[PDB]
């Protein structure tokens, strides 16, 4: 997406005080509890039959820190999403058969996720700008689709 | 479809908000406005400077409007019939504008008592919002 | 949430539909392989040749289906236990789908009785599958 | 969007035999009856309170009218979308806010207008290629926006 530098600051001010060990697994963890149906993507991932499982399971941890080094990977190419995300948009779309629809989901709860760590910290203005980015992502991993 | 787990997480995670209630929603509609500029042509009366007693005001019957909510979670759409017939026949709002609010509620809630945002309570709420959001964008006068 | 007016409509409308039920259901499933074929891979056991004896009784049990949810307008979350219990926990299938599915039912309808079809009759019926798809996505065993 | 030409065939055969001048006025109407907060956009036109208001409201008609031949102009631009619908999209997502998901919802209710008139004809391989159209249409419409 092309936010400002203003913008792109507020980012990666607190991205870069990021647990990139359970940020990630957590957001794919409550993707997974609070939209249950992308359950059925993952099926060899083991048990998700219950919050807690989700929650606990380590192979959800696992591909989570895969997930968000790839939001990592946005952020570092934030001006070319599409070409950065040509790869990830053709397996998703094509391979997987994932609707573009869960991509916009799973930046809300990532957002969520990102509000339940900083807290007071993670301002209205500072959302905006997260707003911003996982649109950005979701649109860039919906390309070869749309 | 909200089950009895759905109901118990709602109303023990509702009143743990409690007074808070108020101040929270006028944290949700200033991060909507904000994050989502589109939805502050529905109140082009309103002051929506970042002070506003008003925006203030006004998130206080939000607040207020989900804890009447709560109460009656076996019969929204009896209670919630004056709200859908204002947010529906009235302001006809677009469904698109209370899944932005709805979001910005979540984001609020889990910054200010990450504790009860557990993910099973994220997941009842959601279902919440998701389905007081289905009442005031249905008409049934 | 629909109204009488809503269940008026839906009611009139259903038994005109009536033993062409298990017909359209299967055209309505034909219609969305065609035009949605990610949604072909929800079947991966099926015939889904354009024959398919198959995609006929399938197509019979979806209509039927819905025929007994406008016999229980009034308590669709309990006459559709059961199958919310199938398309939620053992199939999880995507809420898009039973949109595609539900569009793809409405084009149908349309083109095999346009003096039902009326602009109201449209508008309870896309409420009515948008009610008996969030029945069949939600979780609440 | 590219579609063949089998697809741009099905496609053009049927557009061809149209009432150009009731079709598009009541899938502007069905869509002002089926979703109706789209409504506020359109307060000028007089009164839609009731089904049949909106139904023979003759704004919506001369508007409905406007609607569908802008699908006609798609239809002979059908490899540019985005140029050709790059005013229209900014007209659109910038001084009329509307939401684009309500993009997807007006080629609906033309695709059940489209069934409703030609009836058995409007064959689900014909549809499918309608789809295509639409979804094209769309998504064109949402360029200067996503
Ligand atoms: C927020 C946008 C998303 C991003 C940036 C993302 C990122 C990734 C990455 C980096 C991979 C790894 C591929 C590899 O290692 O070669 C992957 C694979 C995968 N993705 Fe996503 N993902 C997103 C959303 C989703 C969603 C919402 C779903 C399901 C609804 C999904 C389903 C999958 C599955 C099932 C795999 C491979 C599973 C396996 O072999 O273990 N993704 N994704
Ligand atoms: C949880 C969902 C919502 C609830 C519970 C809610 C609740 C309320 C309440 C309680 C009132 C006024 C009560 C009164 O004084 O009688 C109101 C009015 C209003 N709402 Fe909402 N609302 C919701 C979502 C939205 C959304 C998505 C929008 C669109 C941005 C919106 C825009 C408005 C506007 C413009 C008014 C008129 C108030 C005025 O003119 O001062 N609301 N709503
Ligand atoms: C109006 C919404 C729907 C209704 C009423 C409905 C109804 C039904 C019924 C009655 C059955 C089997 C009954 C039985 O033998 O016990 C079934 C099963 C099934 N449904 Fe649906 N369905 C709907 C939507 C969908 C959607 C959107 C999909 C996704 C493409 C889907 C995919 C399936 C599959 C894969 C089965 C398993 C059947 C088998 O294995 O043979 N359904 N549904
Ligand atoms: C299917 C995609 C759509 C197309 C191709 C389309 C086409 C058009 C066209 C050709 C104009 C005329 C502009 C001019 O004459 O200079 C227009 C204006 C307008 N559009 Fe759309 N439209 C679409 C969907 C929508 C939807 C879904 C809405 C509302 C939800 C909407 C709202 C409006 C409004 C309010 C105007 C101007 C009103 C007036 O001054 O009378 N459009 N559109």
């Amino acid at each position: 997406v092309h936010l400002t530098a203003e913008e792109k600051a507020h980012v990666s001010g607190l991205w870069g005080k990021v647990n990139t060990e359970e940020v990630g697994g957590e957001a794919l963890g409550r993707l997974l509890v609070v939209y249950p149906w992308t359950q059925r993507f993952f099926e060899t991932f083991g048990d998700l039959s219950s919050a807690n499982a989700i929650m606990n399971n380590p192979k959800v941890k696992a591909h989570g820190k895969k997930v968000l080094s790839s939001f990592s990977d946005g952020l570092k190419n934030l001006d070319n999403l599409k070409g950065t995300f040509a790869a990830l948009s053709e397996l998703h779309c094509d391979k997987l058969h994932v609707d573009p629809e869960n991509f916009k989901l799973l930046g809300n709860v990532l957002v969520c996720v990102l509000a339940h760590h900083f807290g007071k910290e993670f301002t209205p203005q500072v959302q905006a700008a997260y707003q911003k980015i996982v649109a950005g992502v979701a649109n860039a991993l919906a390309h070869k689709y749309h | 479809v909200l089950s009895p787990a759905d109901k118990t997480n709602i109303k023990a995670s509702w009143e743990k908000i409690g007074s808070h209630g108020g101040e929270y929603g006028a944290e949700a509609l200033e991060r909507t406005f904000l994050c989502f500029p589109t939805t502050k042509t529905y109140f082009p009366h309103f002051d929506l400077s970042h002070g506003s007693a008003q925006v203030k005001a006004h998130g206080k019957k939000v607040a207020d409007a989900l804890t009447n909510a709560v109460g009656h979670l076996d019969d929204l759409p009896g209670a919630l019939s004056a709200l859908s017939d204002l947010h529906a026949y009235k302001l006809r709002v677009d469904p698109v504008n209370f899944k932005l609010l709805s979001h910005c509620l979540l984001v609020t809630l889990a910054s200010h008592h990450p504790a009860e945002f557990t993910p099973a309570v994220h997941a009842s709420l959601d279902k919440f919002l998701s389905s007081v959001s289905t009442v005031l964008t249905s008409k049934y006068r």
